[PDB]
């Protein structure tokens, strides 16, 4: 791949081109997949000579065996060059059976047998080598040309093209193309897309929505205007639809548009969908792909957060290698400890493994999880901490650098790690915690060149009174309508605004009054094998289906009457955002207007939902992570 | 600029495999579904060392197994020319193709003289029989079955990785279909002139790899396994192959089954050339640019200019040595193809992008 | 565009015979100078119908002249195939054209069966053979002895007009240099499919004629005529129809030849493929049109319409029913050169440029 880039870059500026090759041969630990790197690199040299014409120069040195020698180094049109004492057969000592001599392989006996080579050159590093090849065998053939006497040659033999003014290595930059945005693709479904239509007529954008065939009906279409378009996915699941990249990137290249709103789920966080889109010169709305890559891969997000002075979740750091290696860095922690997924995220192969007798058996099984739900078996250590808050920071930052954060969330009353109630505030944190992760999130986004929106995760440890950076979503998160209201600024207003080229420095984020949001799920109430009370999806058709106006709170949502709740995607119908002067004022208009909401023909959430706020200790604000499954089986 | 636009097409189409155009396994009829390779993969899993190396490894090292000839002949088309060169044999049949017949040439390495282990001048007669069906418009069937290209000391004498090198370049630029099929072993530098194909498939019981399983136990003795735990963590069945993206499908023909998977090697054949075609011409309908760069190329034939004249003269590469034996722009089309699916074959990461270790708990 | 200049050109053409840039024969070796045919026309001329009859006519009698098969085999090349029913011979033979070794299709009427006469089978037959070296990239040489193909009853009961026509069509319009080269006798609809060729030469002692000599006899009554007077005043000498301009070239070669003039057979082919080819180099640099063409077929290839595909399929004949079997750019340089070629050696005039007969002294 850089062999390809190289001879691209003289390509475009019109380089000859020079090599100095050694090499063992490819190498096997890559798999047989590593064998294709000899057609590769030999094509681009052959199309190279016969579009281009610029000349390749092969300097093999040192040892100079395996597939580079049989392949690139020797091909018929390079001008193919050995420096003197190099060892060029097809294959090294690792491969061959029994000794083969210095005249089938030492390149000085090889020189005058033709074909061979266009010259033997000197060594010029090894100062008395060819007296000491001489000393061996005085009718050994000796080098004659120097590899400065090849290149001035090679040089001055070319017709001297006017050189232009130099540019730098061109590479994926989304600040190039942030311009101005009266037509986006967003890569969404659901509220999400319901949201992001909405502030997208809010900006006076065009919206170019995709859709899968359950989701072309869906309420996100039927928001759209005539001058908005709606494009078939086709297919009932995520595979068939929104996960085909192509396709997505095919309606951004046929409709021409001016970015593209990666959304939230699918494929919102993968850095590969960021690159894909703008090497083709589509706008990404988000962070740069360096910026993803940093804090998305889980070791390098501790690395940063560590040389950024912000305590990390204590653990292995990095990646564990073993089940030996889990044991070890899980006894110097403390147990019980964390086993978690490097591509996971959602919940996904969180083991709790409680004892040293167990951790050998629950590594095994727990790479294995990893390994069937990602195609990857990477396990890494975290302290497993009982009684924690998870706080989450709001970042935004522009090209410029103004890290503008506006504040924190908690959603600790959360359901298999999926976020249910959510408010703008702790009611156990400390405000000189709440100003070492506001301070920490700066330090972050500024020290990654970060862009548009984007959520650092901490652990408020509740017995130890500290906080701890666990992870970052390097994207929009869905919690971020409490925020809207809390810091007065609009997340996707300012992210449209940052992907459109524009500071953020004008914003001035506020602390006004108090915010919470309540995730309305289709879902019934069904007992377990035990007969503790489980929440499980109820699909079907809407038959009625009310939210009253109230101007102190926020409906995001895709139910109404007459419209089905697909069994194909998530259960959310509806974000329910209020707003008020304190946290117990929100909590009872908050109960009030769940009880003015009318949801008929489905199943709903809704009857866990009020009893959480006519709880005594979560009207104190004195709870957990793990407090819905204990109330749950209350 | 095609030569661009080739490495940014191929970077993409290798940022999601599953995803990709470059799927062409579900065109081909005669291949095992992913299904029964799914359940081939569960089974190799359960399976130990040796169970790995009975199942993989031992059937292409068999001496009793049909040779290149022998399944060529089974094709049951009529054979027009033969060429057997030592190791090398090639071949030209005509094949029914139920509309009409077609000359498909072939180029295989037969394991009944030396194993299959190639020679420099095996190398050479591969360049000349590429240029050959090339200047005839005939689409190439590869047949890959090799311990390796020699490494002895008559081949470096010879200047061995001096004509791979040329094999190499004549197939990468080859004006026609190329599909290759695995009917034995794939190993090394000798496996990869006939396994640089537009589609590269395998028969059931087939392999291909970095190098031969026993040359891993240099490897071996340096981490302190044995080469026959190196060969099975390297991952070499046709189905961790697939699962990798180095192949595009599994022929379910095994070189001696005799009830109704005979029948599936030449219909796996007519549907890759086809496929290979209809793929091909789609390319010509929406690639404008593949126009200019024919154009290029035939500017060149026109007018060949001195230095690059002279380079095809000493290089001896397949060109237009005749305008009647000019290629055509699906021709260029072949070319184009050929690179996107051996550079989405080929996969790196970055630095960034790497999942770095622990260094907590290490003596 | 290139069919209203393909006509417009040859008219021109037809203008002005004599320093026209379609002269090739000056460049090929192996044919009877213009000297020697100066004195051969003193010979025809000073000659007696009689002695006319026994230098031109009366060696194509000859019962034991060396067959077209037996013509192709002495030029000491590498037989591929052979195809051969009746009178009818194909065959593709590997020639040594001095660079290197070619493929060249040979499609000829065979004299040792029913004296050459072809049957409907044979020019379905021949337009099979007329596709295949299209889309195999292959020069054909025509070779043509006949007495005419079969006019009998069971030929027009088989629609012997639609085959004759069928072949006319595809042989017209194919992709390929096409040298037809007269070895004995070319008369009517049997011999002008292949004589329909980019140069057409003769040997030293052959015929090409409208119809057999004796088939004047018919006309020759009309006017109290012998048969024999008829072909010695429209001149069937290969002679006079190099001046007539008929043919390209006189072969200095007979079938029986046994010295140098039996290796002029062989240069001749070569220098003329070679001359053809040249030809079509020269015209793709000088026309644009050409280019456009080249787009417009391909194009309807890249976009089959139903009322196109179905009318191509209705006629079977030689097209693009592959991609990779597609022709290139010199192949539409061979059918507009071929058409140039046939239709500069017609002419016609206006009833103006006609001047009268006189009437005097005629009641
Ligand atoms: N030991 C732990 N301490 C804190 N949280 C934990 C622990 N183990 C699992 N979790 C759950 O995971 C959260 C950390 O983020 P996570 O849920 O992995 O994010 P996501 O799945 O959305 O990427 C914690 O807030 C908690 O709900
Ligand atoms: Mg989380």
């Amino acid at each position: 791949e850089k062999f390809s880039a190289l001879l691209i870059e003289c390509a475009k500026r019109k380089l000859p081109v020079v090599c100095f090759i050694s090499s063992g041969g490819m190498q096997t630990k890559e798999g047989a997949a590593a064998l294709f790197s000899m057609a590769v690199v030999n094509d681009r040299i052959t199309r190279f000579i016969r579009d281009n014409e610029l000349p390749v120069l092969m300097f093999g040195f040192g040892d100079c065996t395996g597939g580079a020698q049989a392949s690139f180094v020797t091909h018929p049109l390079v001008q193919t060059y050995y420096l003197s004492g190099t060892n060029m057969p097809f294959a090294g000592q690792m491969v061959v059976p029994a000794y083969l001599p210095s005249t089938s392989t030492l390149s000085n006996y090889l020189s005058k047998v033709p074909g061979a080579m266009a010259g033997l050159v000197h060594n010029p590093f090894s100062e008395n080598l060819d007296n000491q090849l001489a000393s061996i065998d005085p009718l050994m053939p000796m080098p004659t040309a120097k590899i400065n006497e090849v290149i001035i040659n090679a040089l001055s033999t070319l017709v001297v093209e006017a050189p232009a003014e130099e540019e730098e290595i061109v590479q994926n930059d989304p600040r190039k193309l942030m311009k101005p945005i009266n037509k986006v693709l967003v890569h969404a479904r659901g509220c999400t897309a319901v949201k992001l239509i909405r502030k997208a007529h809010d900006n006076n954008i065009n919206v170019v929505l995709v859709a899968s065939d359950p989701d072309m009906t869906a309420v996100p279409a039927d928001m759209l205007k005539e001058s908005d378009k709606l494009v078939c996915l086709g297919g009932n699941t995520s595979d068939e639809s929104y996960l085909n990249a192509y396709s997505v990137l095919k309606v951004a290249e046929y409709e021409q548009v001016d970015a593209l709103h990666p959304g939230i789920g699918f494929l919102s966080e993968s850095p590969q969908f960021a690159a894909l889109c703008v090497n083709n010169g589509v706008n990404f709305v988000g962070p740069s792909v360096h910026s993803m890559t940093t804090m998305g891969n889980k070791s390098n997000a501790i690395k940063t957060s560590q040389a950024q002075n912000v305590p990390v979740v204590p653990g292995s750091h990095g990646i564990l290698t073993n089940a030996e290696q889990a044991v070890n860095v899980a006894s110097e922690i403390g147990y019980p400890v964390l086993l978690k997924a490097v591509q996971g995220g959602g919940g996904k192969g969180i083991q709790v493994v409680k004892r040293p007798e167990d951790m050998i058996g629950l590594f095994q099984k727990t790479a294995t999880e990893a390994a069937a739900a990602f195609g990857n078996g990477d396990l890494y250590l975290e302290k497993y901490v009982t009684s924690l808050r998870h706080i989450e920071v709001q970042l935004l930052r522009d090209k410029f650098g103004h890290a503008k954060v506006l504040g924190l969330r908690d959603c600790s009353v959360q359901r298999n790690n999926q976020k249910v109630v959510e408010e703008s505030g702790s009611t156990m944190l400390p405000d000189e915690l709440k100003k070492q992760v506001l301070a920490y999130t700066r330090a972050l986004g500024d020290a990654t060149d970060y862009m548009g929106a984007g959520t650092v995760e901490f652990i408020y440890n509740l017995d130890a009174n500290e906080v701890y950076f666990m992870e970052m979503n390097t994207r929009l998160q869905v919690a971020h309508p409490v925020t809207e209201a809390t810091s007065g600024i609009d997340i996707v207003s300012a992210q449209f605004d940052i992907a459109a080229g524009r500071s953020i420095e004008h914003l001035e984020p506020k602390e006004i009054g108090y915010a919470m949001e309540v995730r309305v799920t289709a879902e019934k109430a069904a007992l377990d094998s035990h007969g503790v009370l489980q929440l499980i999806p109820n699909p079907g058709k809407i038959t009625e289906c009310v939210f009253p106006d109230h101007p102190d709170v926020e409906i995001i949502s895709i139910a109404a009457p007459g419209k089905e709740v697909s069994p194909y995607y998530d259960s959310l119908i509806a974000q329910v955002i209020m707003r008020g002067e304190n946290r117990e004022d929100v909590i009872a208009k908050l109960h009030a207007y769940l009880d003015s909401v009318v949801l008929k023909g489905i199943a709903t959430n809704i009857p866990l939902l009020k009893l959480i706020l006519s709880d005594g200790t979560f009207k104190e604000g004195v709870y957990d992570t793990n407090y819905l499954p204990r109330f749950m089986a209350e | 600029p095609l030569f661009l636009q080739a490495e940014h097409l191929a970077k993409d189409f290798s940022l999601f495999p599953k995803h990709s155009k470059q799927s062409l396994s579900e065109e081909i009829k005669g291949l095992l579904n992913d299904d029964a390779i799914q359940a081939n993969l569960k089974d190799l899993a359960s399976l130990d060392v040796d169970g790995y190396v009975a199942k993989v490894i031992q059937p292409t090292q068999d001496k009793g197994r049909p040779g290149a000839k022998r399944i060529i002949a089974d094709l049951k088309g009529r054979l027009i020319t033969e060429t057997h060169l030592g190791s090398f044999y090639s071949a030209e049949v005509e094949l029914n193709f139920g509309s009409r017949t077609r000359r498909i040439g072939f180029i295989a390495q037969e394991r009944t003289t030396a194993n299959g282990a190639w020679m420099p001048e095996h190398h050479y007669a591969a360049c000349k029989a590429i240029r050959h069906f090339a200047e005839l418009s005939m689409p190439i069937v590869y047949l890959i079955d090799t311990p390796g290209a020699d490494a002895g000391e008559v081949a470096n004498s010879q200047n061995q990785a001096h004509s791979i090198s040329k094999a190499i370049a004549e197939s990468a630029n080859v004006d026609v279909p190329t599909v290759g099929i695995v009917i034995g072993a794939g190993y090394s530098g000798g496996a990869i002139p006939l396994a640089a194909a537009n589609i590269l498939l395998s028969l059931r019981d087939g392999i291909f790899n970095t190098i031969q399983p026993q040359g891993l136990q240099s490897i071996a003795r340096k981490y302190n396994l044995s080469w026959q735990e190196c060969a099975k963590s390297v991952g070499v069945s046709p189905e961790e192959l697939y699962t990798s993206g180095c192949i595009d499908g599994i022929i379910d023909f095994s070189p001696g089954d005799r009830d109704e998977r005979q029948h599936n090697l030449r219909r796996a054949i007519i549907s890759s050339i086809e496929a290979v075609e209809r793929a091909a011409v789609n390319f010509v309908r929406e690639s404008k640019d593949l126009r200019e760069h024919y154009d290029r190329s035939l500017a060149r034939f026109l007018n060949p200019s001195k230095n690059l004249m002279a380079l095809e003269l000493n290089a001896e590469l397949a060109v237009a040595t005749s305008p009647t034996n000019h290629h055509n722009l699906f021709g260029s089309a072949y070319r184009y193809l050929r690179y996107l699916t051996l550079r989405s074959r080929i996969h790196s990461i970055s630095q960034e992008q790497y999942g770095r270790l622990s260094r907590v708990s290490v003596p």
